[PDB]
């Protein structure tokens, strides 16, 4: 019954449903800032401050190599150990790449900040072209674990057109 | 995906 990291690390496609309910966020983890920036140029690509998101990017996005994600979040009454996210990006259900970010320990009622780095998988001119030409068939699942137990699940899709 | 949560 409890979903762990090794379960999601084998996923063959975007999940057809959410693997948990909003009520399984018993730690009351609450994101209050999310920012991604291009590591080459230093440019901010997207910032949001204070379970599905659709992004609309340009073709140039697909030529990035490395992107930094800063996150700020608060936690409620219980301590949070080994907070971790595994986020899997697919095109038409073929894995593009799976990222695995560790956030560590958070004391109760804290706000915490981390920055992690996405390294792009290698993409071929064919693949890119297909990606540009098929908006929103690139999708991602974000799986959030506390102490190896799934507590949140967010979905996203992407256009590069 | 984390942007969903704000
Ligand atoms: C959603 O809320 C997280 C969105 C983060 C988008 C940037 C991540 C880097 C792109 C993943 C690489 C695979 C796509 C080519």
């Amino acid at each position: 019954q409890p979903i762990g990291p090794e379960d999601v690390l084998g996923l063959q496609r975007i999940t057809g449903d959410y693997l948990c309910s909003p009520e399984e966020n018993i730690y009351k983890i609450d994101f209050v800032r999310f920012k991604i920036r291009d590591m080459d140029s230093g440019t901010v690509l997207f910032e949001i401050k204070k379970r599905f998101v659709r992004y609309q990017f340009t073709p140039a996005f697909l030529r990035l190599r490395q992107v930094g994600a800063t996150v700020e979040f608060t936690v409620g009454d219980k301590p949070v150990n080994n907070f971790r996210m595994i986020e899997r990006h697919y095109f038409r259900n073929q894995l593009l790449k799976s990222f695995d970010f560790h956030f560590g320990f958070c004391i109760p009622s804290s706000k915490n900040t981390c920055e992690h780095i996405y390294d792009f998988p290698p993409l071929s001119e064919e693949l890119i072209s297909e990606m540009i030409r098929h908006p929103y068939e690139t999708q991602s699942d974000s799986f959030y674990f506390v102490d190896d137990r799934l507590v949140m699940h967010n979905k996203a899709d992407y256009s590069y057109s | 995906g984390t942007a969903s949560s704000l």
